């Protein structure tokens, strides 16, 4: 007697579960991955932080790159919290760009629409971009935040 | 640090 079960199988793929973020490489060297994070953590977490992924050649980075001699291990982060938006960390050993404009290292920037970030920059053949895709249903969630309905 | 990983640094400061 799976009533409910049976709805479940309607939908069957659930798009924008719990994503945050998208990030497609425009520069063809790493395959699309989405960031993503629970709002309930969200809520719970108070530690001026919720969820922040980190790029670059490493294995252990939250994004893992063609492993490029210019770029470093964890060459750039993305951090997710405030009141409802997004934040990009850089911690590149050369540094982290932004439109060809290039951040302060390890500091908060805000958020862009299909923004992209540049990395490995010094040698016009070795630098590899990257595009930030923005997932509107996350920001549904944030904007309604508290539901009134139930007391 | 400085070993691996390509590096840039400017001197002029």
């Amino acid at each position: 007697a799976t009533q409910r079960f049976l709805i479940e199988k309607f939908s069957q793929e659930q798009i924008g579960e719990n994503i945050v973020c998208r990030v497609i490489c425009t520069t063809g060297q790493i395959p699309i991955r989405d960031l993503s994070a629970d709002i309930s953590q969200v809520l719970k977490e108070k530690r001026s932080i919720k969820k922040v992924w980190t790029f670059g050649r490493n294995p252990a980075c939250d994004y893992h790159l063609g492993n490029i001699s210019r770029l470093s291990n964890k060459h750039f982060q993305i951090l997710l919290g405030e009141d409802g938006n997004l934040l990009l960390n850089d911690i590149s050993t050369n540094g982290t760009w932004l439109n060809g404009q290039k951040v302060e290292k390890n500091s908060n920037q805000l958020l862009s629409q299909g923004d992209e970030i540049t990395v490995g920059v010094g040698v016009e053949s070795d630098i590899l971009s990257l595009v930030i895709f923005i997932n509107d249903k996350f920001k549904q969630c944030l904007e309604q935040n508290k539901v009134d309905r139930i007391r | 640090s400085l070993e691996v990983t390509e590096a840039d640094a400017t001197f002029v400061q």
